[PDB]
């Protein structure tokens, strides 16, 4: 009933973000959406004497369309009251062997905005071919999306979790947004069954709820050199040209007994025998890439990046680093396809996303292989996830391709 | 006549406050024209005489036949809280749904008509000069919306949304469109009771005190809005008129690719790319910018195709939308957007290289891109596409492609030129093809340079340069390799540079040299190229390097 006051940084004003145009069918999902919302006290119409602006989409996470706000301006904006102000990242989660995510989102909406707040969260639903002024509203209680309304929430949240924590002390639950991960080492039919109790005790206590991991299995992938039967002179040189890539990050790596079996100015197609020096030092090199790298530390002042590559035959790599050379994690996802690649980019970036925010806390920027338009145009259509990460476009080719793969 | 609508309140920026410009001196004329229309204002309500309290103003001004009254609100504009953006965009005539009846109705002093917030109008104070200081001025305040205010556009749009909402809500059949001071009212009605319905909505806005022009004295077609032309079943763009000059500045030229953009909305064909490419000297618009061969003659072609007459239908949103997409040469597209197959809605172009190097298939990937961005904003969904591809070029290259990209739902249409893949590199070395080690070299402070090969035949050779690169080096060892080799050469590069802009596979580029060496590729059967890192002692690449260096 009370309302927690809300600052934003100093001397910094409200987002003032460009809806994007929808299409008739989205715009309709929003219309009707924001009508029942309006209904419901969640959200006011506002007058022109409010200037602030954060876009909106809608989306699917089923068949009933679903509405998505891009707080991404008004987070950065309030940081300071949700990072320092307010919220705790565990340790022990990527360790669990199933984690299950609970979107809670719904139960912000039980939570009145403070009224000198209300004017940044607003919004447009923007109407076709500029025919009218968009609709504009903003909000009256905690909105899903906000870093702010798990903040404002956290103590009753604390309230709620408190018997459960009591019964089950070694399972592990962390809030990131609008979801909880919800880390068990019990068996996967246990782990349900624990996953159900407590959704049970949050319906219970008035927290309405509608995808498990398995920290475990994920690791950095170590480099992998290929293995024929008959070499040639290009199949030397590609090889020659991996190890030398992987010796600015691995340091023990030798080419000279590989390029030997190269001297003088052969054809490309010649076959060439893999030398007994040259196959020991190529062996020696498979050891090395098994172990990995020394010196690498989360920093959690700096920003986590991800680049992305390519592959073909819906195969993509990725990398999650934060100075360069130096990989927290690397991976390859597999898509079994009906698909396409705006589908699987879309897909990937969200188990990165995932994987990102359960081990270290946040989520990482990503470099995307895509024409800038193409993205912001088709996103949505796969998009389920109810956070949206910082993202750029690379447009420089990767030449990396050959060698993450 | 003022509005009983609420107000939207007001706020100064924090820490500002109100105006207060002094008054210039004004003629005798000029003081009694403002005398005149400010006591009928003060008879309308719009402006009341203030006390002598109010510590603000802001300067005022007269001009002409009829007298009128200018503010110079420039100061308290810089004082005033932002507001809700107006509406920047306007419809686009390809996007207005046909209707039988359309009406125009121009609201009259709008902004006069409605109450500016009580708090506020302390800040609006104005004073109308005494001849010759001998006594003090008539201080005035406004109560009203100031012409030249910052607030004004929206909340007058605020207000007459709020004002229309309940005529709207009794007649689901009339549609409203607002833009400025206007509306546009359309209907399906007999013109007998569409003519009633627009009485009607004339009295409502008459009770919120909004003047509307009187039937019979209201605009009829075809409306010249915002550089169009509105006819009831077509529209099109105003005449344009493209100056002959002997010489061309900068703002000359800009002034004329922006017609020609303007044109190619609705004529096809129009093209501005040579014409931009001057601009690149982007400095006083007064430069005088040397005019182009390739730019006389994109100029005179534009000039042929507006001398004959082009438009556009509207909207049906029963019907299908369909774009087709046609190739113009030197990276040039275009291509319209219809319904039925030659009643266009709109045309338009897309010529962009974004990047020195590029090829047909990402340009026309491109262009689809951005139809499809501009159906969304026009009509809130995306076109069917009929495109001159086919199915193995595209999906050769999109597969290929590094990047992500959506295809969406196409069909091939039979109309040269094609969109075609001029040539593909080899993914695996050619046997029994002459394997050429290639490297160049430039000296960076003499900007003096070599390049040259050996290869596995056993044969060199070196060629001197002069004024370039270590990048231009590189590409130019590899474009000796094509002119010495047979219809299949294997090379071999030590240069990520030269690999990346081949392996992009580009058909077109702002390089001459990158243009030879597309020549010869095209010109080949079978190429592979390879990489190798330098200095790593490869063998063939060493040979080179130690040769270049020499
Ligand atoms: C005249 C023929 C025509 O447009 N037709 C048959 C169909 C589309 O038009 C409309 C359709 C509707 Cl549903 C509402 C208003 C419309 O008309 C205008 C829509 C937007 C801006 C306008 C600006 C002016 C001026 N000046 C006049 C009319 C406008
Ligand atoms: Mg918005
Ligand atoms: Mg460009
Ligand atoms: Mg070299």
């Amino acid at each position: 009933i009370e309302t927690v006051p809300v600052k934003l940084k100093p001397g910094m004003d409200g987002p003032k973000v460009k809806q994007w145009p929808l299409t008739e069918e989205k715009i309709k999902a929003l219309v009707e959406i924001c009508t029942e919302m309006e209904k419901e006290g969640k959200i006011s119409k506002i007058g022109p004497e409010n200037p602030y602006n954060t876009p909106v989409f809608a989306i699917k996470k089923s068949t009933k369309w679903r509405k998505l706000v891009d707080f991404r301006e008004l987070n950065k904006r309030t940081q300071d009251f949700w990072e320092v102000q307010l919220g705790p990242h565990p340790a022990g989660l990527k360790k669990k062997k199933s984690v299950t995510v609970l979107d809670v989102g719904d139960a912000y909406f039980s939570v009145p905005l403070d009224e000198d707040f209300r004017k940044y969260t607003a919004f447009t639903i923007p109407s076709i071919n500029n025919e009218t002024p968009g609709i504009r509203y903003q909000y009256n209680v905690l909105p899903q999306g906000w870093k702010g309304s798990p903040a404002i929430f956290q103590s009753s949240m604390t309230k709620i979790l408190e018997p459960f924590k009591k019964q089950n002390p070694d399972i592990v639950i962390y809030q990131y947004m609008d979801d909880l991960y919800v880390g068990s080492d019990l068996e996967i039919g246990q782990h349900r069954t624990k996953i159900e109790e407590l959704r049970q005790h949050l319906l219970r206590w008035g927290l309405t709820t509608p995808y498990e991991l398995h920290p475990d299995k994920w690791t950095v992938q170590p480099i992998v050199l290929p293995e024929k039967d008959s070499w040639t002179v290009n199949d030397i040189q590609k090889l020659v040209g991996k190890l030398n890539w992987a010796s600015q990050i691995y340091p023990g790596i030798k080419v000279r007994q590989l390029s030997k079996l190269l001297r003088g100015t052969k054809a490309l197609t010649e076959v060439i025998p893999l030398t007994e020096e040259a196959e020991l030092e190529l062996a020696e090199n498979r050891e090395i890439l098994k172990e990995p790298v020394h010196g690498v530390y989360y920093d959690p002042s700096k920003d986590l990046i991800a680049e992305i590559q390519k592959q073909g035959q819906g195969q993509w790599t990725y990398q999650i680093y934060q100075e360069p050379f130096k990989n927290l994690k690397t991976g390859k996802y597999a898509r079994m396809r009906h698909t396409n690649d705006v589908k699987q980019l879309t897909e990937a970036v969200q188990k990165i996303t995932t994987e990102s925010i359960v081990i270290w806390g946040k989520t990482p920027k990503f470099k995307l292989p895509i024409q800038k338009e193409t993205w912001e145009t088709w996103w949505t259509e796969y998009w389920q996830a109810t956070w949206i990460p910082e993202w750029e476009f690379v447009n420089t080719p990767p030449l990396v391709k050959l060698w993450y793969q | 006549p003022i509005s009983p609508i609420e107000t939207v309140p007001v706020k100064l920026k924090p820490g500002m406050d109100g105006p207060k410009v002094k008054q210039w001196p004004l003629t005798e004329e000029k003081i009694k024209a403002l005398v005149e229309i400010c006591t009928e204002m003060e008879k309308e309500g719009k402006i009341s005489k203030i006390g002598p309290e109010n510590p603000y103003n802001t300067p005022v001004f007269a001009i002409k036949t009829k007298w009128r009254k200018l503010v110079d609100f420039r100061e308290l504009n810089k004082r005033t809280q932002d507001f809700w953006e107006v509406q920047l965009g306007i419809p686009h005539p390809a996007g207005l749904k046909k209707k039988k009846s359309v009406t125009v109705l121009d609201v009259g002093d709008a902004y006069f008509s409605v109450p500016l917030d009580e708090d506020f109008r302390k800040y609006t104070a104005f004073t109308i000069p005494s001849i010759n200081n001998e006594t003090p001025g008539i201080r005035y305040q406004y109560n009203v919306l100031p012409q030249g205010w910052k607030g004004s556009p929206a909340i007058f749009q605020s207000s007459m949304t709020k004002i229309l909402e309940p005529f709207a809500a009794q007649n689901p059949d009339i549609v409203i469109y607002q833009y400025m001071d206007d509306l546009y009212v359309g209907s399906d009605l007999e013109i007998g009771q569409h003519r009633t319905k627009i009485e009607e909505l004339r009295q409502h806005l008459l009770r919120w005190g909004l003047t509307t022009p009187d039937k019979k004295h209201q605009k009829e077609p075809p409306f010249l809005w915002m550089g169009y032309e509105l006819h009831p079943d077509k529209w099109t763009v105003q005449p344009i008129v493209l100056p002959e000059k002997d010489s061309w500045t900068v703002n000359d030229i800009q002034k004329l690719v922006g017609k020609l953009n303007w044109a190619s909305q609705i004529y096809p064909g129009i093209k501005v790319r040579q014409l931009s490419k001057l601009l690149r000297g982007t400095k006083a618009l007064t430069e005088v910018i040397p005019l182009t061969e390739e730019a006389e003659l994109e100029l005179a072609e534009n000039r042929e195709i507006l001398k004959e007459p082009v438009h556009g239908v509207y909207y049906d949103p029963s019907k299908d939308l369909i774009a087709e997409i046609q190739k113009q040469g030197q990276g040039q597209w275009t291509y319209q957007i219809y319904q039925e197959p030659f009643k266009n809605l709109k045309t338009g172009k897309y010529a962009r290289m974004r990047g020195a190097h590029t090829n047909d298939v990402k340009q026309l990937t491109e262009a689809v891109q951005k139809i499809t961005t501009e159906s969304i904003v026009i009509w809130g969904k995306t076109p069917k596409f009929k495109l001159p591809i086919q199915k193995e070029t595209w999906e050769t290259w999109w597969t290929e492609y590094w990047q992500a990209t959506w295809i969406p739902e196409w069909e091939f249409v039979n109309t040269p030129p094609l969109v075609k893949l001029w040539y593909q590199l080899e993914k695996e070395p050619i046997v029994g093809a002459e394997t050429f080690y290639v490297d160049g070299a430039a000296n960076r402070e003499t900007k003096l340079g070599k390049a040259g090969y050996v290869t596995n035949k056993g044969r060199q050779k070196v060629v001197p340069l002069t004024n370039t690169t270590n990048q231009k080096t590189e590409l130019q060892a590899i474009y000796l390799a094509l002119q010495d080799s047979g219809l299949e050469v294997n090379i071999v590069t030590d240069s990520q540079y030269a690999l990346g802009i081949i392996q992009a596979q580009p058909d077109k580029s702002e390089s001459e040299l990158v243009n030879q060496i597309i020549e010869q590729l095209i010109k080949k059967e079978k190429v592979y190229l390879a990489w190798v890192p330098a200095h790593k002692g490869i063998g063939g690449n060493e040979q080179v390097d130690k040769l270049v260096s020499a």
